[PDB]
Formats: structure tokens, C-alpha cells, sequence
């Protein structure tokens, strides 16, 4: 469909394609550095040692950054590697108390980012601590 | 039993603000070039979102701040390193210029005899000067940093496309006979935006985009008068706008490695700079906007377009700089009649407080020859001033609302690709 | 051998080298001076070329690995030679020109391989 | 049956564009290497690629457009913070020298009196300093004018800086790798064997010269003629010697120098009298050995020019001194030799003089310009040519006998010259093949 | 005992807290994300200070090619995933010739990394050559079938 | 038949030299958004901090080569600098002064300190220069050869007028480790500064510090810990100044008692001067208080650890400061934006077997030793007063004969390094190296 064709498909839709948004970032991070790196040649902008060029250093750093704090956080709930992982930390009905048929269909996930929203931090937490027991008990 | 499933690559985002980068074609000395040297992409695409409703807020969009602070910024960056005119504030002996002149233009020029670290002279508009105590100084002399810009620089307008960064995407509107606000049922993934033409102008929009078939009417409020009102016109008005006076330049040594580009006599005869626009087709442009004003109005009630208000030159005349010359058209000839070929002469000025700061200023250096300009007028600003009847005139000054007229179908987001749901599955 | 020294060396025995090739890939004032930028910079590329390609391994699945094994079949359409012509008497440079515009085809497949059986193991973990 | 296998690290590249950085030798305020950092490893490494034949294109090489960036940036960073000399840029009263001058240097020293400020505004003097005719521009009799007043914003160079060149060594980031030719008598543009990977080059250095090049390497075994397209006349021939040719320069003159306060704490340097006597500036090439090196080239020219034609030296057009003269620069000083006494031959120790200035308006460009300061003693350097940049004329008619003539001078030649043997590309490490096996 | 505080202990005692040094070490980037949410754009007056921010930014960068060093380390030898790893390389008596019980107990990690710095290279070599020989083993496997 | 193991996690570390990045408490930003240390330094440290202590490990430490000092010296510096560069430039003022006395109700002891100076101003029409005047210490104008005078620094460098509307009130900065590096500390009683280290506790940021700038005598520092300490790299060389830490701090009451105006002079277009303007009331002079038998106590203290080093039976003298500018002669100090020379003299005068020190006022400040920069600082309406701890001493020892029996110590230092030391000598930076082997009994 593209990038984001499946945005308004249904969660239980859209749980298909997730390679391409998943590939989409750093595939987009390194066409653009190339584009610009055999551009016709403007860097002598960036080599103006002003500050427009430390931002766009800058913006290619935090890039990065964000990246690798999704990564590095899969890799401590236990998830690297997948693009789907089960965690053993249940579901809270105070999150929410819709079922399963109710949400996965007639439902996209940018509305249920939003319903759910609030409790974000509430669940990254508990599937840290649910990573760390298991390392534990092995 | 249901457990918390973990998914990375889900299509969501959420509004947020970054720095778009700015990207060009190949044909482009001029102030943009250093700044949008990255290649538009040579075959843009967009993706369609089906089933997605977003929303947007044009008067809340940060594009447009960005644009505006990135245009200031340039053109500070190329006025920077160039000559600055302090050692002119010297008071001038100036003449009234009558050789050769028409009677709309007596008074207007002057010319200026003065003294330097040598005796010199040039001339200079009315409107550049003040009357002291034949002593004239310049209007801004000893207030502000009036410096003059680089002969070598074009200010032309060159289509631009600001482009998202990795990790963004820009959301476009394509709802015909958009608002600017709210819900917005289809919508297109964009890499980058169209061309726009960084143009500068007061009370009329020139060159952007045309609305598709209707006029439309968009601002913040559209009862408070208090808020500018945008109108997007579906079809372009000519006008033909001209500095028939064929002139010629100087140049003064002011100081050690300085220079001066002075105004010199004007060859023929002179005459007063102006525009043309069609009486019947401005006509019926107006009757257009009328149609559609009186929808938050009544369907009865009278509307009146009124010429001007009080303020400051560039707010009270429509203003635009076309061939790198100030015009200041005197547009009550187009706001003079109520509803239920128009020449438009024109002031010259070469100190130009560009964006309304107050401190500094730039010098337009003259242009040898004749300057003909032709170009499209595709909106208006309008502010709205018993019930039976309204009366509107023209605005503008606030540049945010120029950019708004072609940045108000995109927004920016960013992409989140992870999250989680239940579901009747455990490790 | 050493940092492509394999080069010259047949696509069988390069697969010797896998390890030192990849080996090479991630090699007190500081004040804003022309080459400080520059080195920067390069450092920052260095790191962003590197991710891309470690992404594209964990997609496909394989993360961690140097050699793997897919369930996508070999198409003929992308070359019908033999393993005889290609994993001898061929260098890996000679093969990669051999089928340079068939590059995304392939990983498309990978990816949507792998996607399968990621749907398929969280149904199996769903039996009970 | 054969599936698809992945594979990681896998010894294959492509043509790219990078991003370069500096490396040094550690032991070396000159502009060149102030924040180099990178030491080189003492001992570089070089990786033999058996069984690899490569493409290399000189003429298309992106590491010659990076080189010629990065020195351009520097220059313009050593004199961003240096003292401007706006202040110099007014009617200046000249007189010539006289006192004990040789024939060959009257009218090109002169002795020049100025009104200039002191440290406060308020305040002027009257000083002098000698010039060379070369940097000052006649008004209308006496009186003169900086060369570049009406033209450039001129900068003083900072005391106390080096030009010196000082080998740079590129190198590539992680992921990229240069590969280089050590293919025997290569002329750059097309394949080449015996290729290696290196992590960084060899030494380069920053030489700058115009018509002959002074201080790079040398072939090993034959002259080597290079040019993108030899029968098209409106491209450069670089000519590599195997051999180089000595050549002695010098400043004869014992100068001085004087310092004068201007502004708030702010130098300005100029020449001084000269003590002793005045002479011209020159450089000596030894003359068996420019013979000979001619010999060595025709010889090899002729292999695409004839063996019964005439091939001819002769002197370039007029134009520009940084066209016309042999320009380098020695301890900082800026020499403009004339080389008619070279290229007069027709096939089938020599004195040089020279001339000095100060106010440059480097790298093809109008401005900005700098100004060098005097150095103070006597300089002598000794330097090695090897290879010279020749162009050549129409040969339409009567084409049995063509001339070869200095020229080019664009600054991108002077290094090509070194980085012809050397091509970036990037590392690939991923691929696929078909195999037998299965998840 | 907190980040560290097994630094006293000897190797053997010391290795039963190596969860809570990776956990600190492993969390750096999402802990200075959430740092970043603390102060919202106060970067904005850091990004005006040029030299402040390039060392700051030269910092930024390594800490995460330090983190993507060892993982790459660890991915290569097969100890992917895993603070505790046995491979395949035999020990020499070279590189240390004292008995198990004299190594695991009365020595900290830190003696014990000074007894060995020489041989780390040779050892990295051998861990990563063995990995990829049992690579090739699980290919034929596979293939076998 | 043992094998390779490898593990990951191993509380293993090595001395490194990093750039740390500065941290502050984040109230102090929000309360006030002017101060340079607030503005940059913006990131929040842990409002709750954790020390963990090391047990059974020794370090060493050597605070006179710690890089931790060396970093945070540049920064000072750096952000310094960047604060003065966007600010008015004076460079139209490096004109002919002409200048007589002030001698309007004076007191004795300030005839001739201050002076009444005028000089013609062309900010208009580039003609119809205006006479103006203004205030001026006497420490800032030199006179030229009877009324001529200019402003010091005209032969060395402009002058950039500091910005009104920029703080440089010191408050408490932290230094903190970034990921994949740790601070070590050094609690023992009575440290050296140097050597092993006993008791060694693992720490993300240092305790604040304010970045106090001061020569002579330190202020608003830490408290040595039940002893009086005194330290330094080599205690037997005269060659290196001894830094004396206190256990009990000394107040001190600082004031410059005349009631200032000031005259807003335009030298351009957005280009404004600050000047001194006339001064309200009479003119005594500035000066500050100490308790004299605090003060005695205090070194009696220092005097009888001093001895440690040099016997029982031997004389230790105090003595004032050797010649030299105002930076290294004078106690120096930065008072309500306004920068004081303090005169020690009457501090350092006593031999062992209300104290009032009269001070000066400079408006050109030539700061940190350097040559070729310098600040104007603009006049503070009203009257300054300052009550601060003396947190130390800064002695140096002096050369003598032989065997003088007799050892004399004066007020020395003025390398700002040393005030940074003083501080951050309790800290080392070391990196974690994680990932490493060790012989086993397992495989896969
Ligand atoms: C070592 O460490 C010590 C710290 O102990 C250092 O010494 C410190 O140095 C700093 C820096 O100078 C200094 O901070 C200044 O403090 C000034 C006054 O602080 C007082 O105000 C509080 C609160 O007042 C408010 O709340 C009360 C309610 O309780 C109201 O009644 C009141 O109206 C007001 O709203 C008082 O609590 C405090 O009381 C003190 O107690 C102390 C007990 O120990 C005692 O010692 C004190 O003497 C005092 O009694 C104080 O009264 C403050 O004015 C300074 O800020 C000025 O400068 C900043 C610059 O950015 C301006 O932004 C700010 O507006 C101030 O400028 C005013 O004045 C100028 C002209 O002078 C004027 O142009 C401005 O407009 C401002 O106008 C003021 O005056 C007007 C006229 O009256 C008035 O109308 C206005 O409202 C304004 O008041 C600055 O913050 C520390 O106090 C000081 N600490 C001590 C103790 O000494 C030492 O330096 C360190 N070591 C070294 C040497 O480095
Ligand atoms: C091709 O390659 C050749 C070979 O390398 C190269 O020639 C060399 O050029 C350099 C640069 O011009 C020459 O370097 C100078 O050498 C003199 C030698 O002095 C003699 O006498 C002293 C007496 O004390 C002895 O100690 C010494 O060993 C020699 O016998 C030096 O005096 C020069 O130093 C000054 O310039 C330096 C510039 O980098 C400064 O860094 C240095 O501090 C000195 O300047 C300061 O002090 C001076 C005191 O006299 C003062 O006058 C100055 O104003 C300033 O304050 C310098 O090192 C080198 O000798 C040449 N080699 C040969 C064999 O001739 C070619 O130039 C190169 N060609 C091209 C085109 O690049
Ligand atoms: C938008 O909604 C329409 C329905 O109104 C979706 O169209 C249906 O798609 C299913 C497959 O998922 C087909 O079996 C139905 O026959 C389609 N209905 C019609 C009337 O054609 C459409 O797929 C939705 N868009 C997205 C992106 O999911
Ligand atoms: C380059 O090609 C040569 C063959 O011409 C390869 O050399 C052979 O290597 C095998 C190794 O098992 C020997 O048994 C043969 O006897 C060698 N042949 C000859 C003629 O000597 C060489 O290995 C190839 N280069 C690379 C890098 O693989
Ligand atoms: C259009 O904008 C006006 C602004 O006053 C608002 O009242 C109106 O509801 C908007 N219409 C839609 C369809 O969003
Ligand atoms: C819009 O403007 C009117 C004034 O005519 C005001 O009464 C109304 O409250 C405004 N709408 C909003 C957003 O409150
Ligand atoms: C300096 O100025 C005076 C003005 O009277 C002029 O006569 C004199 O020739 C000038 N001197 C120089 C060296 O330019
Ligand atoms: C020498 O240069 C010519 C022209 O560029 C080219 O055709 C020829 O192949 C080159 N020689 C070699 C050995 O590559
Ligand atoms: C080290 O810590 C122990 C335990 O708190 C204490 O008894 C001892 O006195 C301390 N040593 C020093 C030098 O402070
Ligand atoms: C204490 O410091 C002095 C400084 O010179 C040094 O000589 C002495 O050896 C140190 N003592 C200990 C126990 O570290």
C-alpha cells in the first residue's frame, strides 16, 4: 500500500506490512546524507564552521538517538530482534476494558495510541520488571 | 488472560515541530542558493491514506513560523558583510528636479548635493528624505543601521520546497474547498512540499497557488475584526506594473574601500511609475468574493469595500518589489464600491525597513534602464470593520499571514513506530 | 588474508572472511575548526550506514549471524547457473554485478518471509 | 531445490563518494595541520588484492574536489581572525629607491609616506614602508592607490603562521575503503592491475605552484604523460618526471622589518630598509639537467605525436603573473619566476629571474585578498620539480610540427598529480546466493 | 549492591551482580532520552554555544559507538543476548597458568584484568574464529537433513 | 582441559579522560533565567543522589593532575566569552580624555581616586561632535605627557562592554558522568589530595560547586572535615602554592558605601554606553570587615598544622603580598557586579612561636591572566554590600637562606585552576570496561 497505506486500516489490518515502517527510517536517514554527500557541491556551507551546520549534524545525531532508544529498549524487555514478542505481563482492564474483537477490527492504531495513551509509562515499566525477573529464575 | 504484546513498524504518529530542510531545482548568486542547495527529488510521489481523517490548524502550523524566520535570517545573512551608509547622514543641498517632468511627479526627486571626507551629488526620492530647519537628511540619518545591500545579490523569487527529515512526514490536505481548520477527510503522505515562491507583498498575494473552483474565504475568527481575513481567488488577475523612467547609476567613494551606488540623471523625460489592472475583470473578481463573504453575513446584507486606514506606508499601499525596486501602489482605485484597465500610480523608495523593524534598514541600490513587471494577483487581506451593512478594507504587515496562504493544506508529524495491545498470547 | 583480501578468492572460500570483513565496519579540546567537523561527520556516517544494514539483518530475521538460511526459494529468473559455476570459478564481486538489479526483489521476499513466521509463532504461543 | 542464503561480510564494493578526514605523522600555527589530530599508524598498512582488476578515472575523481574544498576552507579559516587593513587604503606618496640598486630593480622598489591612525581616533602619524611596484596602482602622478582598493577587502596574514606544507595523509571512516594502483606506469584512466587497500594515503603534500610542479613524487621508471583526452587541445597535460630536476631559489636581499600600532592594540607589518644593496630576485635550474629532462619527455610525446615531427617548446600568452610566471612560495614569500628561459627548444646552470609580491588575491578569486607581511634576513629554498603542466596549440596546419607551451594553473592539476592512484569506494557487506538448506 | 559495588569482591562472588552493571550501562540511551523530557528544549540556548556543543555532541557520539562496539563484540562471538557465555576456544596455560580455584576466589576482576590485558587481543581473535567455524557446521546441518 | 568464558557486566574500570557534561538543580533556572550558569548547564540532576560505597577498594587519586579541573577551567572560559561577543563594542570611547579631579565633599583618603573626564562624541551626522562626561576610577585611566588622559587598554586591545541583562552570579553546577563512565571519590578524613584512598564511593554527578572567581583567599567553598588541612604537590619546593583548607569558615562583610547613578550615552544605532554618573552624597571608601580574633584563631590553626611540615622548634611568619599587577597583589573579588582589590596586608602580618582592609574599584577588567580581550563592566546604580565565607587560604612559601630557621609565607596564587582544585580534588574519573574473559569449566 506505502509507508503509512495501512494507517487506515484496522489494527488487526495493519498488523501486516510492519517491515516497511520499520525499514523506512534508516533507509531514509542514509539516502539523505547521500543525496547531500554527491550533491552538487554545497558543503562549504557546513564547512563554514557556523551554526547552521552543527544543526544539521545535530539532527543527524539525535536521529540516531531515538533509534537506538527503541532498540536498546526491545533489548531489555527481552524483544530484540522481533518485530512482534509476547511479554509475560498481563493486560489491565484500568487500561482499558475493550475486548479484542472490539479493538483489533474496526479500529486503527493511531485511535488506539490515543485511547491508551496515558498508560504508556505505566506498561514499559512493568515489562521491565517482568524481564528482570526472568533473568532471575535463569 | 490476556497478556501485552509488543509491536515495532505500527504506522502512528503524533504532530510535532522540527526543522524542515529546504531543497531546490538545478537553475538554481541569488540569497536562497547556499541555504536550499539539496536537489528536489526528480519524480515527487505522494501516498494516499485511505480511511484516515486529521486534522489541521493553519493558524497554528509550525511551517510557517519556520519559513518566516528563515527568510529573515537570509536576508540579514546577505546584507551582513556589505557597505554601511553612516558617513552619508551628512546633510544634503538639494534642488526640485522640474527638467523635464510631468506635473505628478513635481517635487518627487531631488537633487542632493553634499560633502564627503570632495564635493558630490545624486539624487534621491522624495520619500527616502526629511525637510530640515534646501537642507535635507535622511528619513532615518542618525536612528538606524541603514546599510546598503550588494549590487550582485538577486532577491528574485525561487520556487523553494521545504522536505521532511527522516523519522518526519508532511500530511497533505486535499479536501477541495478546504477551510484551513479542523477535520480534514483526504489525505495524502508527502515527501516535500510544492514550490513557493518566497513573494513579499502587502493587501494583495501575488503569485501562489489559485484556489479549484470557488473562492475561498478562510481566517482565525471570522467574526472577530480584530483577525485578517485570507480570500483565495480560482482565477488570476494581470497586472502590469512599470517604472517608466529610464535611469542610470554611480558610484561615490564615501571612505577608504567604500563605495556608494548613487542615483544619476534620468534619461527623458519623467513620468510616474504605475500599475494596470482590468476594470472588468477586477470587476468581477470582487462580485466573486462578495458571493461568498455574505455566507457568514446574510444573504441580504450589504457589503462595502472601503479603500484604506491609517498606519505606515507599507500597510496602507499595496507594496511589492519587483526588478529589486520598492513600489507603493495607491490601490483605493480597486476597494470604491458597494455590493447588494484601472491604473494605479505608484511611489518609488529606495530605504526599505523590510519585515517592520525599527533600527535598520536597506538600501536599494537604483536600476539602470526601464523596469517592466508583469504578474498575477491570486488573494487578498481583508479586514472587516447596525447590521444592514459591512464594510471591508484592505491589510496585511503581518507576513505570517502571506506564508500561511500556501502552507496551510500541510502539517508536520512524527513517526512512532512502537506500541502495544493485548492479546490471547503468553511467552 | 586481511580486510578484503578475499577479494580475488572464490565465493566458497571467501566465505572464510566473513568475520574480518566485518570486523572493519565500526573503527580533549575540540573547538570548531575544519577538520574537527569533518571527522565528525564521519564518524556519524559511519555509525548510520552501519545500523541500516543491522536492521535490514533483524527483519529478515538472522540477526546475530554472519551466514543464514531463509525459506525463500531460489528463482532461475534471477540467474540459472549452477552451483559449480557459481560457488567456484566466481568471486563474490563477479556475482554481485551478475545479479545487481534483482537486489530488492530479494529482499522483499525476505521480508515478508520473516513476516510470516512471526505471525505464525505468536499463533502457536497462543495455543494455551 | 537451491534456496536463498544470506550472507554478512562479504568482500564486496561500489564506487562512492565519502566523507575524508586528516591523519599525521604526530612530529610535525601552520595552516595546514593545526587540528590534524589523527596519528597515521607509523607502519600503514597495504592489503594486496590478488586476481582484482580495478577502474580508475584521475579526471573524475571526487577525492580531487574534497582535497581542493578542504584547502580552500582552511585558508579562509587561518585569516578569518586576522587584522583587517582597510586603513592602509588611502593616498599613498611615492618616490623610487635608489640607494645602491641594481638596473633590474628600478621602478619596482619604491618608497611610499602615509597618514594612518594611531591607537585613538583622535590621533595621527606619518609613517612609511617600501613597496613593490606590482601592489600599488598610479592616481591619474606621485601619488598611488593599494592595487586592490576599488577591488577587494584585503586581510593581513597573522604573524607567527606557517604555510609550510605538511604531508596530509586521507583517510576513510569505517565502512569505506581506498584502493590504489601499483600498476607500473599508469596514466590514469583506464584499468589497472596490482591494486591494493589501504585505510589512509600516502603523504600529500599542499604545494602550491602554478606551471611547473615542485615537490611531489616522481615515476618510477618512464616519463608518464597524463591528460584526459590528448587530442583535444583544450585539455591540460600533466607530465610526471622519473628523475627530478633541481632548482635554487632566492630572495637576495637582507630586509627588515618595521611594526606600526594602529587602532585599539591592533599590528600592521610592513618592509623596513633594506641593509646592504639592493638586488633582483631569481632561481637557478641546472642546465644539463633541464636538457635532458626535455629529451625524456619529447621522447615519450612522441609516441602519440610522431617520430619525424617537430615537437617545440615555446613561452605561454600574457595574462594574469599567477598565469604567465612560475608562482610558489618560499618561508611565506611570494616568487613570480619567469620560465621563457625554460621552454625555448624545438626537437627532432640557467638564471632565472623573478619577481616579488605582496597583495594576493589566491585561488582564482576576487574579493578578498591577503596581504603577506615581510620576512626579515635573506630566504633561500631548494626544491625538487617533478613534472611540469603543458598545453599545446592548434596544429591544424602544417601539422608535422606542434608547440607545447606552460600553462593550465588551475588548482585542481597540482593535485591530481598525487591523487591519481587512488579511488574511494564503499564497503557492501551484505548479498545472497542460492544454496541447499532450509529453516 | 548498586552500580559497582562488587568491585571489592572477588570474581567469583562478583560475577553474581553482572545484571546490575549491564542494566546500567545497557539503559544509557533511553535514560538520557527521558533526561531530555526533564527540560524540554533547554537545548535550544546549548545550541547557540558552538564549542560547548561540539563537545557535548562529541560525546553524544561516543557513548553510543562504545554501546554498539560491545554488542557488536558479543554478536560476532555468539554471546548475543547473553551476560554469560561459554564458547568453544580452549583455555591456555600461557595466557594464565594458575588452578580454577585460585582464579574463581581470593582475586577481584580488577587484579585479574591487569594479569591478562596482554593476551585480550589473541583471545577475541580465537572466540571469533570459532564462531564462525560453527556457522559453517549449522549450514551443513541443515542441508543434511 | 579448561575453557574461554566470557562475561559481560564485570565491575572492571580504567583511568579516562572524558568531557563531562554540567548539570544543575533546575529550580535555579526557572527562578533566575538571565544567569549564564542557568541558561547553559540546563540539564537537572537527580534531585536524590546515591553514593555507593566501595567496599574493600583502594584507589588512587592526584588532584593536581586531575582533568576534571582542566575541563572545567576551559568551560568557564568558553561560556565567558561567548557572552561578551554579541555585546556593545566601545571602541568609539579610545579617544583623548581631558579630565580633572573630583574633590566634591571627598574624604581624605579618596583625593585623586576619583576623576571627571570628557571627551568630544561624533555618533551624529558623523559632525557636530558633543563634549561629554563621565566618571572614572583612577585605576583605569593613565595619563599622557598636565589634564591628558586615555583609557588604559588602548595600546592592548578593544574594550567590549559587559551586557547588562547577563548574570554571572555564581550558584551551584554539578559535573556528571555520561553513560559508560563513573566519578570515583575519595571520603577519607584529613586527605592529602593525593595517593591511596581508603574509603572510595561510586557517584553519576559531584556535589555542587559554585564557580566562585577569586585570587588570594578562596570564598564560598567547602569546609575541611574536623582538622584543618594543608596540601599540595610538592611541600618541600617553593616553586608551588600551598592550598589551606579551613574546618570553620571566617565572615566576611564587604561594602562600597557611595550612592552611584548612571548616564545612558548613545554611541549608536542600538549601540549604548554605560556610564558612571554623578555620585549621590559624600565619598568615603569601600572596604571589608573581618573579625579579628576569628581571624588570629584561624591562624593559629593553619600554624599549627603548618608545622607538620617544618618542626616544632621554628618560626612561622606571615607576610603580605611581592609586587605585581592587582590580580596577584590584591585580594580580588567579584561583589554585586562590581570587582573589588582588597588590600591583605592587614591579614598576613604576625609571627608565631574588626580588622578593616581597604579596597578598590576598577571598571576595566583584564580577566583571566589573558592579553588582547577586555571587559568594561557598566556602573550599578545604589550601594553594594557582600557577606561571603572565607573558605581557605592560598599561601605560597618563600625562598630563603640556608637554615633561617625561620620559614614566611605570603598571600600568593591567582592561577584560577587552583580555585577550581580546591574543589574537585575529592574526584576521579574512571570508564567501566564491561565485557571481558576468564578461564572456566563449561562448553557449549
Ligand atoms: C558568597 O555567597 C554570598 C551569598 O550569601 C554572596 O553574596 C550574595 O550575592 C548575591 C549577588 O549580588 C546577592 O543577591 C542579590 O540580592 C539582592 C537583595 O536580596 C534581598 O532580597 C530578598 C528578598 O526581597 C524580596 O522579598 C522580600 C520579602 O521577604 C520583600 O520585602 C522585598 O521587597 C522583595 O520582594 C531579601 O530576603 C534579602 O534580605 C537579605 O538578608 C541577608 C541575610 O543574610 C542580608 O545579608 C541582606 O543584606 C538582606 O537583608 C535581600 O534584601 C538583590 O537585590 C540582587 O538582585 C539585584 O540585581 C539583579 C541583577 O540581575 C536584579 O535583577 C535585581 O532586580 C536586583 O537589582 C535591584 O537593584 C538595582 C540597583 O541596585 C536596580 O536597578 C534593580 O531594578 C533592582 O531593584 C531593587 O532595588 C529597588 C530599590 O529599593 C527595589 O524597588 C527593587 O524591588 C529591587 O529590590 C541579588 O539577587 C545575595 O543577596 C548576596 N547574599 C548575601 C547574604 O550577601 C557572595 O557574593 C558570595 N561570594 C562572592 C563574593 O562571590
Ligand atoms: C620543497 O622542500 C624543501 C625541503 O624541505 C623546502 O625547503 C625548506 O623550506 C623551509 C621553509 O622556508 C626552510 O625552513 C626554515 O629554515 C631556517 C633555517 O635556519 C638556519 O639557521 C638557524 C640558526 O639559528 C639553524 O638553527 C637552522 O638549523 C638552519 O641552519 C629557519 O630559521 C626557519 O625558521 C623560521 O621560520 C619558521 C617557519 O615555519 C618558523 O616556524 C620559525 O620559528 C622561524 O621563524 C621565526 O624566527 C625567525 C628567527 O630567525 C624570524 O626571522 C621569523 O620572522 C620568525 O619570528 C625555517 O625553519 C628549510 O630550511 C628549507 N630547506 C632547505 C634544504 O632549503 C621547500 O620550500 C619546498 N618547496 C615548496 C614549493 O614548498
Ligand atoms: C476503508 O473502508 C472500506 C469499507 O467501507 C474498506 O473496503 C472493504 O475492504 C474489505 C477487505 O478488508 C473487502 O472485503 C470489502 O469488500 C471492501 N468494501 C467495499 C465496499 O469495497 C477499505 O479496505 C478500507 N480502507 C483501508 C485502508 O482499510
Ligand atoms: C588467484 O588465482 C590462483 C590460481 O591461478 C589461486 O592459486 C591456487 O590456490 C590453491 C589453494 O588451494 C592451490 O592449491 C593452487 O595450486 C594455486 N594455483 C596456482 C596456479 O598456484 C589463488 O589462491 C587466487 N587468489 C585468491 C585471493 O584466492
Ligand atoms: C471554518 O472557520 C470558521 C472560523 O470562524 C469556523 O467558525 C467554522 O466552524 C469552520 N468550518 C469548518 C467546516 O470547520
Ligand atoms: C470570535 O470573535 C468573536 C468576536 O466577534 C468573539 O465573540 C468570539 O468569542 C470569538 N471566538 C472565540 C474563539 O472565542
Ligand atoms: C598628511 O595630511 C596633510 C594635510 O595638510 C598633507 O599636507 C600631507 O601631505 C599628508 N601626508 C602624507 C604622507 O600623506
Ligand atoms: C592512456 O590515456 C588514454 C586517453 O585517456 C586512454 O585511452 C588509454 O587507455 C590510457 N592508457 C592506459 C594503459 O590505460
Ligand atoms: C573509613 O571508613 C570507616 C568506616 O566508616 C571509618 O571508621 C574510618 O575512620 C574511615 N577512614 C578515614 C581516613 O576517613
Ligand atoms: C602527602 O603529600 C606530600 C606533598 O608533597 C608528599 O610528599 C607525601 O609523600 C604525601 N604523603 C602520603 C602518605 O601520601
Amino acid at each position: 500500500l506505502g509507508f503509512l497505506g495501512a494507517a487506515g486500516s484496522t489494527m488487526g489490518a495493519a498488523s501486516m506490512t510492519l517491515t516497511v515502517q520499520a525499514r523506512n527510517l534508516l533507509s531514509g536517514i542514509v539516502q539523505q546524507q547521500s543525496n547531500l554527500l554527491r550533491a552538487p557541491e554545497c558543503q562549504q556551507h557546513l564547512l563554514k564552521l557556523t551554526v547552521w551546520g552543527i544543526k544539521q549534524l545535530q539532527a543527524r545525531v539525535l536521529a540516531v538517538e531515538r533509534y537506538l532508544r527503541d532498540q536498546q529498549l526491545l533489548g531489555i524487555w527481552g524483544c530484540s530482534g522481533k518485530l512482534i514478542c509476547c511479554t509475560n505481563v498481563p493486560w489491565n482492564s484500568t487500561w482499558s476494558n475493550r475486548n479484542l474483537s472490539e479493538i483489533w477490527d474496526n479500529m486503527t492504531w493511531l485511535q488506539w495510541d490515543k485511547e491508551i495513551s496515558n498508560y504508556t509509562q505505566i506498561i514499559y515499566g512493568l515489562l521491565e520488571e517482568s524481564q528482570n525477573q526472568q533473568e532471575k529464575n535463569e | 488472560n490476556l497478556w501485552v504484546t509488543v509491536y515495532y513498524g505500527v504506522p502512528v504518529w503524533k504532530d510535532a515541530e522540527t526543522t524542515l530542510f529546504c531543497a531546490s531545482d538545478a537553475k538554481a548568486h541569488n540569497v536562497w542558493a547556499t541555504h536550499c542547495c539539496v536537489p528536489t527529488d526528480p519524480n515527487p510521489q505522494e501516498i494516499h491514506l485511505e480511511n484516515v481523517t486529521e486534522e489541521f490548524n493553519m493558524w497554528k502550523n509550525n511551517m510557517v513560523e519556520q519559513m518566516h524566520t528563515d527568510i529573515i535570517s537570509l536576508w540579514d545573512q546577505s546584507l551582513k558583510p556589505c557597505v554601511k551608509l553612516t558617513p552619508l547622514c551628512v546633510t544634503l543641498q538639494c534642488t526640485n528636479v522640474t527638467n523635464n517632468i510631468t506635473d505628478d511627479m513635481r517635487g518627487e526627486l531631488k537633487n542632493c548635493s553634499f560633502n564627503m571626507t570632495q564635493k558630490v551629488y545624486s539624487l534621491f526620492y522624495r520619500l527616502d528624505v526629511v525637510q530640515i530647519n534646501k537642507e535635507y537628511r535622511l528619513i532615518n540619518c542618525n536612528t538606524s543601521a541603514i546599510t546598503q545591500a550588494c549590487p550582485k545579490v538577486s532577491f528574485e523569487p525561487i520556487p523553494i520546497h521545504y522536505c521532511a527529515p527522516a523519522g518526519f512526514a508532511i500530511l497533505k490536505c486535499k479536501d477541495k474547498k478546504f477551510n484551513g481548520t479542523g477535520p480534514c477527510t483526504n489525505v495524502s503522505t508527502v515527501q516535500c512540499t510544492h514550490g513557493i515562491k518566497p513573494v513579499v507583498s502587502t493587501q494583495l498575494l501575488l503569485n501562489g497557488s489559485l484556489a479549484e473552483e470557488e473562492v475561498i474565504i478562510r481566517s482565525e475568527n471570522i467574526t472577530n475584526n480584530a483577525k485578517n481575513i485570507l480570500v483565495q481567488l480560482n482565477e488570476s488577475v494581470q497586472i502590469n506594473c512599470t517604472r517608466p523612467n529610464n535611469n542610470t547609476r554611480k558610484s561615490i567613494r564615501i571612505g577608504p574601500g567604500q563605495w556608494f551606488y548613487a542615483t544619476g540623471d534620468i534619461i527623458g523625460d519623467i513620468r510616474q511609475a504605475h500599475c494596470n489592472v482590468s476594470k472588468a475583470t477586477w470587476n468581477e473578481t470582487l462580485g466573486k468574493v462578495v458571493k461568498q463573504l455574505r455566507k457568514h453575513f446574510g444573504n441580504n446584507t450589504i457589503i462595502r469595500f472601503a479603500n484604506s486606514s491609517g498606519g505606515d506606508l507599507e500597510v496602507t499601499t499595496h507594496s511589492f518589489n519587483c526588478g529589486g525596486e520598492f513600489f507603493y501602489c495607491n490601490t483605493s482605485g480597486l476597494f470604491n464600491s458597494t455590493w447588494i484597465s484601472i491604473t494605479l500610480p505608484c511611489r518609488i523608495k529606495q530605504i526599505i525597513n523590510m519585515w517592520q523593524r525599527i533600527g535598520q534598514a536597506m538600501y536599494a541600490p537604483p536600476i539602470q534602464g526601464v523596469i517592466r513587471c508583469v504578474s498575477n494577483i491570486t488573494g487578498l487581506i481583508l479586514t472587516r470593520d447596525n447590521s444592514t451593512t459591512e464594510t471591508f478594507r484592505p491589510g496585511g504587515g503581518d507576513m505570517r499571514d502571506n506564508w500561511r496562504s500556501e502552507l496551510y493544506k500541510y502539517k508536520v508529524v512524527k513517526i512512532e513506530p512502537l506500541g502495544v495491545a493485548p492479546t490471547r498470547c503468553k511467552r
